[PDB]
């Protein structure tokens, strides 16, 4: 199944390595830049740097961790939430109402279309198409996900779509015959 | 013989422009030779068959320049059932009518004009016959350079938006759509409209694939979250781009859903319909409304075209063979009414005044007493007035919608109400009043504009009075689509 | 020293044709209006009664119908029915 | 082949004089042409994907590698030919498209440097291609040395392409250290599960992939795009490319890597959105070159991409080739001419190209259109094919971002449409003196090319089925 | 300073990491400073020649890196051919 | 492996961090170089093998090749700019 998340200790980490994040950005700024520049302005000049970096870490890391500690499984869905407690914290830097909601919404859209290919920037190996079985059954067994059949069971039909609209259990015709 | 028949064309071409300047009087020829054609197709077509009928295959590896005659087949496929022929028909006899449409109005580069517009109608001729899902989608898309360089060089003062527009919302939509039809093409290694009823996929890949074409279809018949391009594609511009895309391209896409995603996504389509009528309730209801409120004369009848597709798509997602026919009746009698529509606006009422706002339009009957008769004429046509096409298609997808569910028909069925609203509101204003004092008094309307409105009320009016004439058809294909076990 | 060539003899663009004597008497009102109201959304800013106007019919209205919707999918059933069937099913 | 022009060629320009360059080029443009023709048979070699070393293990030549080198030697004749032929005889064009006395050698000598990465097994053949190629990159940018412009960018490219050169020298020296091997041909697919290669050649991918104009240090080749003239950078854009790109596609060292998954959507993300707000022909010009590089960053973790690979190979090549010609030509209609070097620089200078030579925006419209990717054009069957090897292989995320940075991409593409099909006040009318019938017969055959290419799609295919696998 | 200082740390801790086959990152840190134990050199008798490291660079860059050798030649040709191209200014 | 990597790295922040004149540049450059060769030199010493050592006299002759025709490249920007920047070019 699954196994519930450490929110604590994961937003603990999170804040650490958005604080050396916000560390390296910083000094990076610092270098690339003109004026008068000394080692404390890193801190003064950095156009809130550090803010961004850790604010995102906590926020994306708590919400990603409570929200599938809360629904009890593990899918994109936990990524939109987090992708929109992600936008609310860069949305703020916005001081304006509509922007924050601008911004909660489409990160949270676009984190959760990213959450529900797989969460992944690369590939996963086994869920590929070149290292899965594919094509026709040979003969007739389970059809997993990347095969093709001719003929699909009736019972899963009724399983999956329902006994309602058009559909049922036996067709319309041997349902009315004679005798 | 066949090669000696085209350079022979090629040369009679060449001829022509070298004593004529123009090209508009053999591009009409062409026209109607090519009206004949499928005429002749129409009459050597068996009815009593299921399968396709005409079939050719084009780009062969073992002829690449021409028919094909082999064992192995990698090259593009075409053929026509009674479903691809009625949009065929549809097709063919409008294209001679936007050729003969600006006859007169374009002036300074006509024969790359009349080009782009005979060579956009030929595309969407072609992409009725097409097999393949990748040769559907190759001319597909072809028509999109070309209506970017005619909405571009003609139009209005706002012809740069448009254009972008309309390159950028398709090609944003339909780009989904290729994610899709690969992932058909790698799963199936064949892409077909042959044989793909027989593959079935696994339900949940099968919503996955069907995603990306429902996308593309809710961009090109443009349902609510995006039906957006539509009225500012059609407001600006010019009139054979506005006739061929509110009469052909919103159908081809009404043709796509049941060629591309009826087959083979069954056991997915059963799962989405409801939120197809969300979709399509929610595109009638906000868009009829959205109308009531418009300044600007084209833009009216681009939201109207919005709504009339709104009560079609919930024909062909209807899971009945009464929906399917209305939609079928719908598409085809819409595409008859409604470039009539963006005549009445664009061609009679723009080449006098060369303005389209609302306020200065006030009682056009005393100075043009028939303009106002084929305004009011129209506008009951447009509406879902019977004996007229657009009812046999706005009942019977309204029937088919409250079989599949009867609340959102109920809901679904207040569109006769909303669409006769602005329509008329309209026509009142355009036809009642005292003289406008804005229009100076012009000609009354001419013999190809009232030629060109005679056939394009006629042909609603045979649909309207009988149906049954294209049913021979249809009989094959609205049984085809049905998923009832 | 680059100039483009001697030999261009480049000349004035014309449309060509007839030029129409003009039909209509424009208004500036109108046209002012027109053109204030075919580009209004480049102007367009979030209020309250847009934020109103928003959540009404893009969030809470599908919401509405889409609840509505999936509610009633395989309930109803009027094809043959007589005095005393049930017409749902669940 | 090559080197005997070399060895030809740098003798004979010693000995002639500096009215005889343009001539000499014509010389080598019919040389290469009788190397692709009389000597393109040895395809019968690679049938079935038969595969050979030469040299001691030192140089591999498959099927791969000669189509490589075929499309290397099509495109120097067509930059040769852009040398050795007049546009017009002007007194203008004289002073503005004039080859050097060395300018063909280092082509050749470049040529040759770009041959020896496509064809290399080890890794001191691919080191010492690498700085022969570099060093012709330095000189060819430094020989129209009267130039601030290209004399800064032949300063900036000898240090950016030093730090990773010495990266490359890096990885290679350090994959040593663990292996005592040169080949990859060591890895053997048994190797890479018990040791820790990941570091070592994803460092060496990546030295060899920021000379392409990879996203987190691209703006120096953009500045060196830019800076260069408009002969030379037709040229610099090209070969680097398709070198590197072709040794990394060839040898498979950074399947499912995270890293270039996480450069190549900041490619496709910074190469489609920074070039919109651009208002320089050649700098529009090279973040659609990002872009393109990007979708082959795409391919290098793929396995067995070489379909995808080569189609959109000579895709780009062929559009690139006949975009950079066709402002070539539109010199000649522009109001102002400027910087002797880079005569046209302002994308709005082009302005009334419809009502002067509307068939050169037919050209135009017709490869802008195959860049976007429309389905009659040649671009559209390049993306697509790269789309059948990204979602069959599980890179879902990066399908959405590849469809996403197209769309993007598209606006600054059709914004050069947009300025060429506009009014104009003073339109030409009458021009006594001609375009050269053999530069612009090259025009229009890589426009049939990108238009009428897609007929032989499945032949194409039928004769990749036979020499691949 | 600051990014000096981190790049220093981080550039040298890296530098030192490629030497290890761990899947451990510090196990790859330490691994590096194993270094205490004194390497044995034997004596084998089976050379009968004063090959000396001259004699086999000698030996391989001309017979199984014959061709690498000729790429240089074509280097240091350029390396002729360019500056003089660079800085002559013909006529 | 020390003196070779800490030479590199040494030389390469002495490149990057380079603003006070060129030549700074070009000659961090060829120390980066020299630590490349310690690298692999200790390597081929530490194997028994000649392969570090090939590589190793082949990337002498490219790095004083490589100095001959970047030189000149600073020459030829010389030419029409009588001066060099303190800031870079
Ligand atoms: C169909 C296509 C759908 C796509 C639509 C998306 C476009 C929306 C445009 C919104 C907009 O107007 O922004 C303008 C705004 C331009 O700024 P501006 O000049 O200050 O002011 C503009 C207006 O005047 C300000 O006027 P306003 O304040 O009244 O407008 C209110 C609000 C309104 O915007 C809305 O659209 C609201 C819609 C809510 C209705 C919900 C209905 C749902 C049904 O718009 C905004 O101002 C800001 C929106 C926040 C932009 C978020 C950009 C990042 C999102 C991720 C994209 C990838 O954009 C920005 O500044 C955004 C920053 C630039 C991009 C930075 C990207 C950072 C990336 C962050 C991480 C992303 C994570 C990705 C996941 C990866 C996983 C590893
Ligand atoms: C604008 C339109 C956007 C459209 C985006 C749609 C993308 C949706 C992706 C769906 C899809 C790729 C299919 C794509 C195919 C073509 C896609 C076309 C291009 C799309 C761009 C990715 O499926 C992903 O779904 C995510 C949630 O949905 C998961 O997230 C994560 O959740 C938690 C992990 O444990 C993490 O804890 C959490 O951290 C993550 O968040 C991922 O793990 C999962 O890989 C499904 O693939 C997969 O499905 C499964 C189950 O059938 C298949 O199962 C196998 O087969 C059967 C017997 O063998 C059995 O039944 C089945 O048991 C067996 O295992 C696999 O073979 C595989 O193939
Ligand atoms: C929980 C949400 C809370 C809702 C609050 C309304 C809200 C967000 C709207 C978001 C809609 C979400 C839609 C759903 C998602 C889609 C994304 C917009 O607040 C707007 O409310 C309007 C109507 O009440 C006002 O228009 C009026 O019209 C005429 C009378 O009709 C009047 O004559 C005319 O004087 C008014 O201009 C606007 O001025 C005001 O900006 C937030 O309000 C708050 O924040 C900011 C703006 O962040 C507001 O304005 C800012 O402060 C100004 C000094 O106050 C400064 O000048 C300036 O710094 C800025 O303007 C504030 O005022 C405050 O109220
Ligand atoms: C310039 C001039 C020359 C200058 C020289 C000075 C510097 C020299 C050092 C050299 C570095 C040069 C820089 C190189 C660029 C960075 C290279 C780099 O990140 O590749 C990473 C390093 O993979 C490590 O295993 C991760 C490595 C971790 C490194 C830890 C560093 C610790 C520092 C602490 C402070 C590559 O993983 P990858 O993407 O394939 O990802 C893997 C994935 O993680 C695995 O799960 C899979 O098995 C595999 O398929 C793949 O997906
Ligand atoms: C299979 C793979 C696919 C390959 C696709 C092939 C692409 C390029 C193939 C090129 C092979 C070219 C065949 C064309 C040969 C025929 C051809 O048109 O003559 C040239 C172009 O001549 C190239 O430009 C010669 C260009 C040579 C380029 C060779 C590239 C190999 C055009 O002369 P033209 O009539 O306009 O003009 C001349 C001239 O202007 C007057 O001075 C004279 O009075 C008279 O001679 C007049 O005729
Ligand atoms: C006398 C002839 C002298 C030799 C001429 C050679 C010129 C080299 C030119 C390169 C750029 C121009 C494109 C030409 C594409 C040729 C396709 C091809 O044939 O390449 C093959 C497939 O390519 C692949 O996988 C993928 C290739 C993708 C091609 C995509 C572009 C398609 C449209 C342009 C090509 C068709 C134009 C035909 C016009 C009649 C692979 O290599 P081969 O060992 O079988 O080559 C054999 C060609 N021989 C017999 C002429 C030597
Ligand atoms: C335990 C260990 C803890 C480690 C701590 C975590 C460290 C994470 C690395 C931190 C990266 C910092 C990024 C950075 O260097 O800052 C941005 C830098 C400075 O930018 P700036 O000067 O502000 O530009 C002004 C723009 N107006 O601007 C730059 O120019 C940097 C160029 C990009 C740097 C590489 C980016 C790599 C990631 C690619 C983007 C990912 C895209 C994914 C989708
Ligand atoms: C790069 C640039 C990217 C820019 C992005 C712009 C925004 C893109 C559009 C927004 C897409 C948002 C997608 C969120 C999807 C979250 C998700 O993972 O959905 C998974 C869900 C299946 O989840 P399941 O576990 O089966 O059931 C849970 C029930 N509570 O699956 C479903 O239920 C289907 C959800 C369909 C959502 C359709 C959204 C329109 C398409
Ligand atoms: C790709 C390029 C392929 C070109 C194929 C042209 C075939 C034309 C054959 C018909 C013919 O005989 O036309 C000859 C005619 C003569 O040329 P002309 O300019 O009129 O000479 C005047 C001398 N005083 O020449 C012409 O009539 C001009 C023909 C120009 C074609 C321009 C097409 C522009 C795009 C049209 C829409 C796109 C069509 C493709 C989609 C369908
Ligand atoms: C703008 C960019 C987009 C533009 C894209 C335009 C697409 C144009 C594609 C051209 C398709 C050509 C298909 C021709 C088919 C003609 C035909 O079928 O018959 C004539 C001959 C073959 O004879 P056939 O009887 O078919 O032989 C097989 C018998 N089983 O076949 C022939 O001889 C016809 C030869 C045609 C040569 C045309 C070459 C291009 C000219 C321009």
């Amino acid at each position: 199944h699954f196994h519930p998340y450490n929110t604590l200790g994961l937003a603990t980490q999170s804040a650490m390595v958005g604080l050396g994040a916000g560390v390296v950005a910083a000094a990076a700024r610092n270098s690339l830049a003109t004026g008068p520049r000394n080692i404390l302005t890193t801190f003064s000049k950095s156009g809130g740097v550090v803010t961004i970096f850790t604010g995102a870490s906590i926020a994306y890391v708590f919400t990603y961790c409570s929200a599938a500690n809360l629904r009890e499984r593990k899918d994109g869905w936990n990524h939109m939430w987090a992708g929109a407690a992600t936008g609310a914290v860069l949305g703020a830097r916005t001081k304006l109402v509509p922007a924050f909601i601008g911004w909660t919404v489409l990160c949270g859209a676009a984190c959760g279309l990213f959450g529900w290919t797989g969460a992944r920037f690369n590939a996963d190996r086994k869920a590929s198409l070149e290292q899965s079985p594919k094509g026709f059954v040979q003969e007739d067994a389970h059809q997993t996900f990347w095969e093709v059949v001719h003929r699909r069971p009736l019972s899963l039909t009724v399983e999956q779509l329902g006994e309602g609209r058009g559909i049922n259990a036996v067709p319309i015709a041997t349902a009315t015959e004679a005798p | 013989f066949l090669t000696s028949i085209l350079l022979s064309s090629l040369y009679l071409f060449n001829r022509i422009l070298a004593w004529q300047g123009n090209v508009k009087h053999f591009y009409l020829f062409a026209s109607n030779l090519l009206l004949l054609f499928i005429v002749v197709l129409y009459i050597n077509f068996n009815t009593f068959s299921n399968s396709f009928q005409f079939n050719f295959e084009l780009f062969n590896s073992l002829n690449p320049f021409g028919l094909s005659n082999s064992d192995i087949s990698n090259g593009l496929l075409f053929g026509i059932d009674g479903l691809s022929l009625t949009f065929i028909l549809l097709t063919v006899l409008l294209i001679p009518l936007t050729l003969l449409g600006n006859w007169y109005n374009i002036n300074f580069n006509s024969n790359l004009y009349y080009t782009l517009v005979l060579a956009i109608g030929l595309v969407i001729l072609l992409n009725f016959w097409a097999l393949d899902y990748i040769s559907f989608y190759i001319l597909f898309e072809a028509t999109l350079p070309l209506l970017f360089i005619l909405i571009h060089i003609y139009g209005s003062s706002d012809s740069e938006r448009a254009s972008f527009y309309v390159l950028m919302f398709t090609l944003s939509g339909s780009l989904f759509m290729l994610l899709s039809i690969v992932v058909i093409s790698i799963v199936l290694n064949t892409t077909n409209f042959i044989n793909h009823n027989l593959f079935v996929l696994s339900l949940d890949l099968q919503t996955i694939i069907w995603l990306g074409l429902f996308i593309a279809i809710m961009v090109k018949t443009p349902l609510f979250p995006i039906h957006v391009w539509l009225p500012v594609v059609h407001s600006e511009s010019p009139l054979a781009g506005s006739m061929i895309l509110a009469g052909l391209i919103l159908k081809l896409a009404l043709y796509a859903i049941l060629r591309l995603l009826l087959p083979l996504l069954c056991e997915a389509q059963i799962l989405y319909t409801p939120m197809i009528y969300i979709i399509s309730l929610l595109t009638i209801i906000l868009t009829s409304l959205a109308t009531l409120r418009q300044i600007d004369l084209k833009v009216i009848i681009a939201y109207s075209s919005i709504s009339h597709m709104g009560i079609a798509i919930l024909g062909v997602c209807s899971n009945t063979s009464l929906g399917i026919y209305g939609s079928i009746v719908l598409g085809v009698a819409h595409g008859f009414v409604s470039p009539a529509l963006f005549l009445i606006v664009g061609g009679i009422l723009y080449d006098r005044y060369h303005i389209r706002i609302v306020n200065y339009y006030k009682g056009l009957t005393t100075y043009m007493p028939q303009l106002a008769t084929y305004i009011i004429i129209l506008s009951f046509a447009n509406i879902g007035t019977p004996l007229t096409g657009n009812f046999t298609g706005e009942f019977l997808s309204l029937q088919g919608g409250f079989i599949r569910n009867p609340i959102i028909g109920g809901i679904s069925c207040i569109s006769v109400l909303l669409a006769a609203i602005y329509q008329l509101k309209l026509t009142n204003k355009l036809t009642g009043g005292i003289s406008s004092i804005y229009m100076h008094r012009t000609n009354d309307v001419t013999i190809r504009e009232k030629f060109i409105m005679n056939i394009l009320i006629i042909s609603t009016l045979i649909i309207g009075i009988c149906p049954q004439i294209m049913y021979n058809l249809l009989y094959w294909t609205v049984n085809n689509y049905i998923y009832i076990i | 020293e680059l100039k483009p060539s001697s030999a261009i003899q480049r000349g004035p663009l014309n449309k060509g044709g007839w030029d129409a004597p003009h039909a209509l008497h424009n208004d500036g009102a109108i046209d002012r209006y027109a053109h204030w109201r075919t580009f209004y959304q480049e102007r367009f800013k979030y209020t309250r009664a847009t934020g109103k106007s928003t959540l009404i019919f893009l969030v809470a209205f599908p919401a509405l119908i889409g609840y509505v919707a999936y509610q009633s999918e395989g309930l109803f059933e009027f094809a043959g029915k007589r005095r005393g069937e049930s017409v749902t099913t669940r | 082949m090559l080197i005997l022009a070399i060895i030809s060629l740098i003798t004979f320009v010693s000995m002639s004089k500096l009215s005889d360059n343009r001539a000499i080029i014509r010389l080598i443009n019919i040389y290469l042409i009788l190397v692709l023709v009389l000597d393109s048979f040895l395809y019968l070699l690679f049938l079935n994907n038969q595969t050979y070393t030469v040299m001691g293990e030192l140089l591999i030549f498959n099927s791969f590698t000669f189509y490589i080198d075929m499309l290397i030697y099509f495109i120097m004749i067509v930059i040769s030919s852009l040398y050795g032929y007049n546009l017009y005889n002007n007194n203008l064009y004289k002073t503005l498209f004039e080859p050097k006395k060395e300018l063909i050698i280092l082509f050749l000598i470049n040529i040759l440097g770009a041959l020896l990465i496509v064809h290399s097994n080890d890794f001191i053949t691919l080191f010492v291609a690498i700085e022969l190629q570099s060093y012709s990159i330095y000189l060819i940018t430094a020989i129209y040395n009267s130039s601030y412009k290209a004399s800064k960018a032949s300063m900036l490219y000898f240090f950016m392409g030093g730090i990773l050169s010495i990266l490359i020298a890096y990885s290679i020296n350090t994959y040593y250290s663990v292996l005592n091997s040169y080949t990859l041909h060591s890895l053997d697919s048994l190797i890479i599960n018990t040791l820790d290669l990941n570091l070592i050649l994803i460092a060496l991918s990546l030295g060899l992939l920021f000379k392409i104009g990879i996203a987190p240090l691209h703006k120096w080749l953009i500045s060196i795009y830019e800076n260069t003239p408009i002969l030379i950078t037709i040229y610099i854009s090209l070969i680097p490319k398709i070198s590197i790109l072709s040794y990394l596609v060839l040898s498979n060292i950074s399947i499912n890597s995270l890293v270039i998954s996480i450069l190549a959507i900041l490619t496709l993300l910074v190469g489609s959105v920074g070039g919109l707000l651009q208002i320089k022909i050649k700098r529009l010009l090279a973040f659609s070159g990002l872009t393109n590089a990007g979708y082959m960053m795409l391919l290098l973790l793929l396995n067995n991409n070489e379909f995808s690979y080569l189609y959109y190979i000579t895709q780009y090549s062929i559009s690139h080739l006949a975009i950079f010609m066709i402002i070539i030509f539109s010199i000649y209609y522009i109001n102002y001419i400027n910087n002797q070097y880079n005569p046209i620089i302002y994308v709005n200078q082009l302005k009334g190209l419809i009502h002067d030579n509307a068939y050169l925006v037919l050209s135009m419209a017709i490869v802008v259109f195959s860049f976007i990717g429309i389905p009659p054009l040649l671009g559209f069957f390049g993306k697509l094919n790269i789309l059948m090897s990204i979602l069959n292989n599980g890179y879902y995320f990066i399908s959405i971002v590849l469809i996403v940075a197209s769309l993007i991409s598209a606006l600054y593409y059709l914004y050069l449409l947009n300025v060429s099909i506009q009014d104009k006040n003073n339109i030409l009318i009458n021009s006594n003196e001609t375009v050269s019938s053999v530069l612009s017969y090259i025009l229009s055959s890589l426009i049939i090319l990108i238009t009428f290419g897609f007929i032989y799609n499945s032949l194409i295919i039928d004769i990749f089925n036979v020499y691949f696998n | 300073l600051p990014l000096v200082l981190i790049s220093l740390i981080v550039l040298t801790i890296s530098g030192l990491m490629i030497y290890s086959n761990d899947s451990i990152l510090i196990n790859k840190l330490l691994e590096a400073f194993g270094n205490d134990y004194n390497t044995i050199i034997t004596q084998d008798w089976f050379n009968i020649e004063n090959t000396t490291l001259l004699t086999t660079i000698g030996n391989v860059l001309l017979t199984n890196n014959a061709f690498i050798l000729l790429v240089l030649a074509i280097v240091l040709l350029l390396g002729i051919i360019g500056p003089i191209s660079i800085t002559m200014k013909h006529k | 492996m020390f003196i070779g990597t800490i030479i590199l790295v040494l030389s390469f922040l002495g490149f990057v961090f380079n603003r006070r004149n060129i030549i700074l540049a070009f000659i961090c450059l060829e120390t980066m170089l020299l630590g490349i060769n310690l690298i692999l030199l200790r390597n081929s010493v530490l194997f028994d093998d000649i392969s570090g050592s090939l590589f190793a006299i082949v990337i002498i002759i490219l790095a004083g090749v490589e100095s001959a025709i970047g030189l000149s490249l600073l020459v030829s920007y010389y030419r029409l700019r009588g001066v060099i920047n303190s800031y870079g070019i």
